[PDB]
RNA sequence: UGUCCCAACGUUGGGCCCGGUGAACUGUACAUUCCAGUGCGGAGUCUGGAGACACCCAGGGGGAAGCGAAGACCCUAUGGA
RNA sequence: AGGGAAACGUGAUUCAACCUGGGGCCCAUGAAAAGACGAGCAUAGUGUCCGUACCGAGAACCGACACAGGUGUCCAUGGCGGCGAAAGCCAAGGCCUGUCGGGAGCAACCAACGUUAGGGAAUUCGGCAAGUUAGUCCCGUACCUUCGGAAGAAGGGAUGCC
RNA sequence: GUCGGGUGAGAACCCCGACGGCCUAAUGGAUAAGGGUUCCUCAGCACUGCUGAUCAGCUGAGGGUUAGCCGGUCCUAAGUC
RNA sequence: GUGGAAGUCUGUUAGAGUUGGUGUCCUACAAUACCCUCUCGUGAUCUAUGUGUAGGGGUGAAAGGCCCAUCGAGUCCGGCA
RNA sequence: UAUGCCAGCUGGUGGAUUGCUCGGCUCAGGCGCUGAUGAAGGACGUGCCAAGCUGCGAUAAGCCAUGGGGAGCC
């Protein structure tokens, strides 16, 4: 478990009216490669979803700071906002 | 539209033989309803 | 205004219908007679030699 | 020469009605007018009928929704068939 | 678990629209073997069902703007759209003055104030567009 | 006033790669061609040279007198209207 | 009575519906019939037969299709807006089925579009395309004219908020 | 559309919640013609569905339309027999 | 000043239509579609349903237009091989 | 030696071929009118389960009589 703060200026690449769905992409993508885990095993909180949604579909904040812990038999990890 | 009441019977009729050729049949005959209709991709007469 | 398929959509009158002397879907509501077999129109029933071949 | 009544109709609904509100359902000759349909009734189950409503179904026969007098009591009629 | 049908019947019965009707996430089993009209009213007893409430557009922009042009403010050349006729119907008010004119008139007349003559030679001048308003007509009386 | 001088950068949907779905047009045969020539005088196929290791991806369409329609123009028929 | 968890209001303005009048027009004159009223009251009985689901459309109709087409009526008084049944935004209500998705700062090229210095129609058969102007008020308005008009001619000024 | 979750052998598109959106003479409500059971329930996914499907206007099996006072029915219109 | 006339003006009100783009599409969403622009919108107006006129005949504010995707003579079968 | 050419082998796809015939085609002989005593035709019904065909008609794949027939039938 520890606090990372997840960049989301590649959203920046898709088209403009989808940029919501683009960050919750690249947030599952940093956790599952910094905390060592398949992208498959990743679960969002949310509390992350509604932030990056926050101001509609088109418009994501530039970065986003979550909180979260990696364990079990498999190996996954939980996120969520702070 | 109305229907009047033969209108009725005759689409009573129709809804009627639009049914499945009973399962036993099938093994009497040793081995398909050439008259199955649907509301959409078909046309009933009147 | 086509005469094609914009002008298919304004089709929704029911002229011919199923008739009470002889069956067929051609009794014109509208005309009260048989296109088919005449009904409406003549005690006999309606028929005609062209309807086949000549010597047939 | 045709019947007026051609066999009840026993489905979850006309239970209903035969529970709740001591009313028979039948199927019967759609020729029959709701009057032929009271009589009849009285005269095969010996009951008072009070009314009787009538639909010509989408199976081509007529249905009939007869409700009997306080004084009997619809699910005992039904009972005895 | 498909509760749509559920939804259906839960609109019905708690008056309103199936957008509108809410499912508790915890209990899809047992709103799921609901069946009945009588099944979902009683889920709706325990809570398991409720309707959202629905909006209300606030007024209170409005109203503050109604004040503000109730003062006469909010109404220079730059915010009208409308052509002077269609801000104000000139019949119209042609029919508020003049019916105003001769109430004025009639009472002045039955109060003693003016003889019959001299008020209809008033009240012909009324007519004739001869007074801009009451009391352009007061003014006039007053010789 | 980007119509133009004279074009540039950007936006959205396609295009490109991947999963699934999945047609049609067209096909005498052969066929990696190019330059000349010849030939019913407007040839990928004949002659002489030249060039040419096989296969695949993307592209804009020079050629196949490309595909689509037994030329509507013109004439002819002891044709039609 | 009913309905509502509850309270279970009172006044006002503007007033669709509906009611009732006044005016004007016609080289145009705006149905007919059944029926009803005229013609009281009590009580009782009778009131049979046919239709009744559902869709009514970017999937239930017609168009070979679950077709961007076509297809009548009424909801024309929901809020802000404004002249408005206009735009734009938002309720009630409906929907995420104008139904394949995943990926590449995602190249060339195409569709539809934004922004372009200086020049300003040189482009082109031709300002084609695009653009310029714009709502409301005030001032002011030529030739010509069948005296109606031309006319919003033109041109000039103003416009928010408190 | 997205994040969670539900069901299921199987879930991008079947359902629940949240967040994000779309429609305002219509993408909402009632209906005429026309269609004819397409309506409701249960059980299904070989077929139909622009991909998938546990879903459905699809397949199997049942069920559903209740009138003195809403239409028809009665009157006559252009006009028809 | 009042009054409120008009085959009167503006108007994507409803509704009707279609000047240009020679745009998009052109094995289409569509055997006549899509978008913007454009015109009409109290009347020789528009619109629903019913009804009448039939093939050398209708109907036509006349384009040889229209009479069920076809009309300088409909469609079907027959004459007919 | 990839992409591949020609021929064959095993297995498909396909339904030719050969064989078969409950259907046709043509000829010959016989026979020949039906209907208000409601025909011919059509509609809708009718079966334990019944969609189609056939039959039948609310007495609904059938009822009665006489003769035939025969231990099976629906
Ligand atoms: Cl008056
Ligand atoms: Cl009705
Ligand atoms: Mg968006
Ligand atoms: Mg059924
Ligand atoms: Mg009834
Ligand atoms: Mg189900
Ligand atoms: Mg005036
Ligand atoms: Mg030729
Ligand atoms: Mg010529
Ligand atoms: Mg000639
Ligand atoms: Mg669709
Ligand atoms: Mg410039
Ligand atoms: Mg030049
Ligand atoms: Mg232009
Ligand atoms: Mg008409
Ligand atoms: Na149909
Ligand atoms: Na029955
Ligand atoms: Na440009
Ligand atoms: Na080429
Ligand atoms: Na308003
Ligand atoms: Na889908
Ligand atoms: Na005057
Ligand atoms: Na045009
Ligand atoms: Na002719
Ligand atoms: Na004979
Ligand atoms: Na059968
Ligand atoms: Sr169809
Ligand atoms: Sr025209
Ligand atoms: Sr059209
Ligand atoms: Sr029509
Ligand atoms: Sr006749
Ligand atoms: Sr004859
Ligand atoms: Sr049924
Ligand atoms: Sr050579
Ligand atoms: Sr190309
Ligand atoms: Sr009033
Ligand atoms: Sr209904
Ligand atoms: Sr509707
Ligand atoms: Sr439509
Ligand atoms: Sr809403
Ligand atoms: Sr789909
Ligand atoms: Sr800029
Ligand atoms: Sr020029
Ligand atoms: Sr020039
Ligand atoms: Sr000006
Ligand atoms: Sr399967
Ligand atoms: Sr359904
Ligand atoms: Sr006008
Ligand atoms: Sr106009
Ligand atoms: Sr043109
Ligand atoms: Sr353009
Ligand atoms: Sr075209
Ligand atoms: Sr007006
Ligand atoms: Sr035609
Ligand atoms: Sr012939």
């Amino acid at each position: 478990e520890r606090v990372v703060t997840i960049p989301l200026r590649d959203a920046r690449a898709e088209p403009n009216h989808k940029r919501a769905d683009k960050a919750m992409i690249l947030i599952r993508e940093h956790l599952a490669k910094h905390f060592s885990v398949d992208e498959d095993a990743v679960r969002l909180d949310p509390s992350i979803n509604e932030a990056a949604w926050a101001r509609g579909r088109a418009n994501t904040p530039s970065k986003i700071r979550v909180r979260a812990a990696r364990f079990e038999e498999e190996g996954e990890a939980i996120v969520e906002a702070e | 539209g109305k229907k009047s009441k033969a209108t009725k019977k005759r689409l009573a009729k129709l809804d009627n033989q639009n049914s499945r050729v009973p399962a036993w049949v099938m093994l009497k005959t040793d081995r398909r309803n050439h008259k199955r209709r649907h509301w959409r991709r078909n046309d009933t007469d009147e | 205004t086509g005469a094609g398929t914009p002008s298919q959509g304004k089709k929704n009158t029911t002229t011919h219908t199923k008739c009470r002397r002889c069956g067929e879907k051609s009794y014109h509501t509208k005309k009260k007679v048989c296109s088919s077999c005449g009904f409406g129109k003549s005690a006999k029933r309606r028929d005609y030699e062209w309807q086949s071949k000549a010597g047939e | 020469s045709w019947d007026v009544i051609k066999h009840p109709h026993v489905t979850e609904k006309a239970m209903n009605d035969m529970d709740f509100q001591n009313k028979l359902q039948f199927a019967v000759d759609d020729r029959a007018s709701k009057g032929e349909v009271a009589d009849a009734v009285e005269e095969q189950y010996d009951v008072t009928v009070e009314q009787v409503n009538t639909q010509n179904t989408m199976d081509g026969e007529k249905k009939a929704v007869v409700r009997l007098s306080e004084d009997d009591d619809a699910q005992e009629v039904a009972s005895r068939i | 678990t498909d509760l749509s049908a559920q939804k259906r019947l839960a609109a019905d019965v708690l008056d309103v629209g199936k957008n509108r009707v809410w499912f508790n996430p915890e209990r899809q089993g047992d709103i799921a073997d609901a069946i009945t009209r009588e099944d979902v009213r009683e889920l709706v007893d325990e809570g398991a069902i409720q309707a959202k409430d629905k909006k209300g557009n606030s007024r209170g922009r409005a109203r503050e703007r109604q004040k503000k042009r109730a003062y006469g403010h909010q109404k220079g050349a730059g915010s009208r759209k409308g052509k002077a006729g269609a801000r104000q119907n000139s019949k119209e008010d042609w029919e508020s003055r003049i019916r105003a004119q001769r109430t004025k008139l009639r009472e002045l007349r039955d109060e003693g104030t003016l003889s019959s003559s001299q008020y209809r030679d008033l009240y012909d001048k009324a007519g004739g567009g001869e007074f801009d308003s009451v009391a352009d007509l007061e003014r006039y009386i007053d010789a």
